[PDB]
């Protein structure tokens, strides 16, 4: 709604788990490689 | 990586749970000093600024105590500390050079955010400032950093 | 608020309320009673009219003194 | 300086350092304990020291402002209690047909006042003449002897009050009407017919007082409500204090109307049961009694 | 958008958010996106009121 | 010394006890860049001061006499400073030894740190002028001050005499009660602009009168900067002053050019 | 010479932006001057949080932001 204003941040989102991703089922055989960090928000972010 | 406890998140380490009830004592403080306590004066808005520096302050040099000064958490606990947010590793990163151990803030030390290119006056001996309250017949005009309040983070005191 | 520019006298002198309420009808009578004064002395030379504007100067005055009264 | 000279000195700072020193109302407490719902509440008049809580179990608990002692001795829901200024007594009235006197020094009933006719919802006790006014579903004002009974309206009567200077007693009933009266003449001397039931009244401590309704609180020698379908009570700070049924209270000045906050009480460990059926502030501190069996400190 | 290219210049050397990090007045800090969206909210319906 | 300097200052308001930032609702709608009222009519907006100094209580030590600051608390004038002992600025009368600081920067700014402007208002308010260095307050407005309480005319001028004694030496006081209104001079220009931020929208009730809970429910006094005294009983008395003031500079100057030959 | 930013705490910021919610303050006159003179900046700044937005793939997302 227009009157309500934009809800803090740390009252009401901070505190509540988020929710499952949209993330695809996932081969374990096929794609061995990719699959421990594919959906990784900055990918391979560490591996120097 | 993120303070959010998401999927992507590694769960915890063993000894965690042994510094778990602090952490989380921390933690409803600072909850408590962002609630908005409505002020007039510019005086008590950056007090509150000021306890916010001084309790987030408090949480890593507990953290740094832990690790270093008693080694009573694991390494792996204590990056998972930092991967995590709970303690600051800049802050922390100061702490073990030999004159900032007992650091106030990254801000204190800048020399480029000031007018001329110095510390802020916190960084300080209080004993050179009491000196200089000798030579001008006038007792120190410090009390409080304007960027968290410190009284003297200098090593010497 | 409520202005008490918009509306009337109110007719009756009596029936108005306590006293900090009116004091503010009463300078609402005073302000036309400054600027009907003002329109006595202009030398606009229209003596009918301001004969009427006479007459209506003497009837508010008149209403100054009952609010006067009240208080 | 030495750096032996030099311990001793950071010591003399008071925390431990770097912040060591060199040179609206919210929630504060929870109270459990009676077994049902709390329909009243009242507060030592001198030393502010203890509660006096009525209940629908017959009880009456006396909380520390821990719970001190039990006073028992009715046989049904107790609806009001009020304690004396001057005197060490206090004047507990039930659905039991009785107003019940209790002598505070030896915690047993000295007295028994007779002839309601039904159940007695309301005591307020006189400050200077040693009355009590009484009122009830008997559509009647009983003043009593600690003598004068006055015609009331024409339903129950919800809330009364007692004042030194005229109009002595204030009554407010279910016919939405609030009468000022004259008690040495035993008839009306002014009626407020301007709320469209009248549940509860307030004395301010300005020489006037807080009259309610379902959705408009009036002042009576307005308020700014929208829907709060109806106790009030005001401090001595102004702030006037409204307990709303929706669980709502809504906290105002008595001096612009503004309501400047409203609060939203946690029901318990149903969310129908979460009123505040009574409330009353001290001698800083707000203390309402509400039928989720609790009993909230307001700081 | 490939018959007429605009070729970027070599002597800007100032871009915004790099010298607008230098002043004394701004400081760095890592918070949620959602945060970030919702500040941007509150502060953009504050600048136009 | 006794009075001033053995205690230290009090916290005269607390923080939650202080006004709310935004004033009484005069308009429509508040309007948030400019902190009033927008829509409608402008009604009044004086209204008396719920805080008042209490000089012989209220002073002392506070954290600006161990810095050496200059200026004057102008909350603790108004009685409103809540920040007690813990004061950038000072909370006491002024003296001969506080405006013997002041010296060299009393020219262009008040005690209060403010800075003086070219002319006066239009209404000779505010803070004042650098050019005349005034040393008289226009006391007016009396009638809403003391609640349109009659008393008579020289109980009024009763009231200014001990008020303002109270805030430091004085020079003269006069009370005119055909223009119902006092005209007071002080010894210093600090202490006449001390007393103006002193007793600006104050009440001259004193609790011995039965008006004293409706204090609040009056105008309110205006103290303004005064005109020159168009008598000449007192025109000749201001260039007599000024030619003693003439003559104590020259002799200052002659040993300027005395040093410099 | 020259360092590296500070970095701040989150509760930093999140404590100024809800003292700005009411501010009616004169305190705040230079702080008003501030919003409108940022007016000019805020289509840059809903630039880098648009490009930052989190994927689909992704619950929660922390972005480093520069502040006020
Ligand atoms: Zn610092
Ligand atoms: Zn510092
Ligand atoms: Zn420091
Ligand atoms: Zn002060």
């Amino acid at each position: 709604d227009d009157d309500e204003p934009p809800l803090s941040y740390e009252q009401h989102i901070e505190n509540i788990e988020p929710l499952d991703p949209i993330n695809l089922p996932l081969d374990s055989q096929d794609d061995e490689y990719v699959k421990d960090w594919l959906y990784d928000s900055r990918p391979l972010e560490e591996d120097s | 990586m993120p303070r959010i406890k998401t999927r992507r998140s590694k769960p915890a380490p063993d000894g965690f749970e042994k510094i778990k009830p602090t952490l989380t004592d921390f933690e409803i403080q600072l909850r408590d000093a962002q609630k908005d306590k409505s002020s007039k004066l510019a005086a008590k808005s950056n007090e509150q600024l000021w306890e916010i520096m001084q309790l987030h302050h408090q949480r890593s040099r507990y953290i740094y105590t832990l690790y270093y000064k008693r080694k009573a958490i694991s390494k792996d606990l204590y990056d998972w500390l930092i991967k995590e947010k709970y303690a600051d590793k800049l802050l922390i990163a100061k702490w073990r050079k030999t004159g900032y151990e007992k650091l106030c803030c990254l801000r204190c030390i800048q020399k480029n955010e000031t007018n001329n290119g110095s510390t802020c006056i916190c960084r300080v001996p209080r004993a050179q400032l009491e000196e200089e309250a000798r030579k001008k017949g006038t007792q120190v005009s410090f009390h409080q950093c304007v960027h968290c309040g410190c009284r003297g983070c200098a090593s010497t005191d | 608020y409520k202005d008490y520019s918009r509306y009337q006298r109110p007719r009756n002198v009596s029936k108005v309320k306590s006293i900090k309420e009116a004091n503010e009808w009463k300078r609402q009578v005073s302000k036309e009673i400054k600027q009907k004064s003002t329109r006595i002395y202009d030398p606009s030379l229209n003596e009918m009219q301001i004969a009427e504007l006479n007459d209506e100067l003497n009837n508010l005055f008149k209403e100054w003194k009952r609010w006067q009264w009240h208080i | 300086f030495t750096k032996s000279e030099l311990k001793r000195r950071r010591k003399t700072r008071k925390g431990d350092g770097p912040w060591g020193s060199w040179s609206p109302k919210k929630v504060i407490r929870n109270y459990p304990g009676h077994p049902e719902g709390t329909t009243a509440l009242k507060f030592l008049p001198k030393t502010g020291h203890l509660i006096l809580s009525g209940g629908n179990d017959h009880t009456i608990k006396i909380w520390d402002f821990e719970c001190l002692r039990d006073f028992q001795g009715h046989n049904k829901p107790i609806k009001a209690l009020r304690f004396t200024e001057d005197c060490q007594s206090f004047l507990s009235s039930s659905f039991d047909r009785s107003v019940k006197i209790w002598d505070t020094e030896t915690g047993k009933v000295k007295t028994r006042l007779h002839l309601n006719s039904t159940p007695a919802d309301v005591e307020s006790r006189p400050t200077n003449p040693h009355e009590f006014i009484v009122g009830l579903s008997n559509s009647k004002i009983l003043h009593y002897d600690d003598v004068q009974t006055y015609d009331h309206h024409l339903s129950s009567i919800l809330a009364l009050k007692y004042f030194p200077d005229g109009s002595k007693f204030i009554s407010s009933s279910e016919d939405k009407t609030v009468r000022i009266w004259e008690n040495q003449i035993n008839v009306p001397i002014k009626q407020i017919s301007d709320t469209a039931s009248m549940p509860f009244l307030n004395v301010h401590p300005n020489y006037f007082c807080a009259q309610s309704m379902d959705n408009r609180i009036y002042s009576f020698s307005k308020y700014k409500r929208h829907p709060k379908k109806i106790h009030s009570s005001a401090g001595y700070g102004i702030s006037l204090a409204f307990s709303g049924d929706g669980r709502y209270i809504c906290s105002g000045d008595s001096k612009s109307r503004l309501f400047t906050w409203d609060w939203n009480t946690s029901r318990l460990l149903i969310p129908g049961n979460k009123p505040i059926t009574q409330v009353d502030w001290h001698p800083s501190k707000v203390i309402c009694s509400g039928a989720a069996g609790k009993i909230y400190v307001c700081d | 958008n490939e018959l007429h290219p605009t070729l970027p210049t070599n002597h800007n050397k100032t871009k915004l958010l790099k010298s607008l990090k230098n002043t004394k007045y701004f400081q760095q800090t890592t918070i949620d996106w959602v945060e970030a969206g919702l500040q941007l909210c509150r502060q953009g319906h504050n600048m136009l009121n | 010394m006794t009075s001033w300097r053995d205690k230290s200052a009090k916290v005269q308001v607390k923080e939650s006890e202080l006004p709310s930032s935004i004033p009484a609702q005069t308009g429509l709608t508040f309007n948030i860049w400019y902190n009033k009222w927008s829509q409608g009519f402008a009604g009044n907006t004086r209204f008396v001061s719920p805080f008042a100094l209490q000089p012989q209580l209220h002073s002392g030590k506070t954290r600006g006499d161990n810095d050496g600051q200059l200026f004057f608390c102008l909350f603790f004038a108004k009685g409103m400073c809540c920040l007690g002992p813990k004061c950038e600025y000072l909370h006491h009368i002024p003296d001969e030894e506080d405006i013997g600081k002041l010296a060299l920067r009393t020219e262009v700014l008040d005690c209060f740190g403010r800075e003086k402007f070219a002319d006066y208002r239009e209404d000779m308010g505010g803070i004042g002028s650098f050019r005349k260095k005034n040393k008289t307050l226009y006391v007016g407005g009396i009638d809403g001050a003391l609640n349109s309480k009659h008393l008579k005319p020289a109980q009024i001028e009763s009231r200014i005499r001990f008020v303002f004694s109270r805030l430091g030496d004085i020079d003269r006081i006069r009370y005119v009660e055909s223009k119902n209104c006092g005209f007071v001079k002080f010894k210093y220009q600090a202490n006449a602009e001390f007393a103006k931020e002193a007793m600006s929208n104050q009440t001259l009730l004193l609790p011995s009168d039965k008006e004293w809970d409706d204090r609040r429910e009056g105008t309110g006094l205006l103290v303004k900067w005064a005109n020159e005294d168009p008598d000449p009983a007192a025109q000749k008395r201001l260039q007599e002053e000024l030619k003693l003031e003439s003559l104590n500079m020259m002799v200052h100057l002659i040993n300027n050019n005395t040093n410099s030959a | 010479l020259y360092t590296p930013k500070a970095e701040m705490p989150p509760e930093h910021l999140r404590k100024i932006i809800n003292t700005h919610s009411d501010m009616a303050s004169k305190m705040y006159n230079t702080d008003k001057k501030a919003f409108l003179g940022a007016l000019k900046y805020l289509p840059h700044a809903i630039l880098k949080l648009l490009e930052n937005m989190p994927h689909p793939w992704e619950q929660a997302k922390e972005v480093k932001v520069l502040y006020h």
